[PDB]
């Protein structure tokens, strides 16, 4: 559990950082990903989560880079929705794989 | 603008992966696009819709 717990954490600054940088409010993000890794603290599935989240953080990443160089309302726009994309798409496959996480916790 | 997203969005998998407007759009498109890929440019540009919909 603890690459998991690494990457999570991980992810959690990066998206703090993207808030800081671009005013955006992921910090539902933020508080649901705080919570499935409480809820983590097999090795598949570890391997999945860790590298989901590692990728979450480069793309967050890169279209933060974006909002900072926007020069107008729709490059802005265009990398806000990405960055809010990418974050559900990232929260839904870690909370799906969080889950499957309990169930083998139990057989 | 929207047909861009469109296009990305465009762009059967078990291996896949105004800001309140923004936000909450992107989340449904996500949804949605993540129920289809979850069977496993069909209903493509239909999601947008919707999800322009349910935002606006």
């Amino acid at each position: 559990g603890a690459m998991a717990y690494a990457a999570v954490t991980s992810l959690m600054r990066t998206i703090h950082q993207s808030m800081e940088l671009t005013g955006c409010d992921l910090q539902p993000f933020y508080e649901k990903l705080k919570s499935l890794r409480a809820i983590l603290e097999l090795t598949i599935l570890e391997v999945e989560i860790v590298e989901v989240a590692y990728t979450t953080e480069d793309m967050v990443d890169s279209e933060s880079r974006n909002v900072f160089l926007a020069q107008n309302l729709e490059e802005r726009s265009r990398a806000m929705w990405e960055i809010f994309f990418v974050l559900e798409q990232a929260l839904e496959c870690i909370d799906s794989t969080v889950k499957q996480w309990m169930a083998t916790s139990d057989s | 603008x929207x047909x861009x997203x469109x296009x990305x969005x465009x762009x059967s998998s078990p291996t896949i992966f105004s800001k309140e407007e923004a936000a909450k759009n992107a989340e449904e498109i996500e949804d949605a696009a993540f129920t289809i890929a979850n069977q496993h440019x069909x209903x493509x540009x239909x999601x947008x819709x919707x999800x322009x919909x349910x935002x606006x």
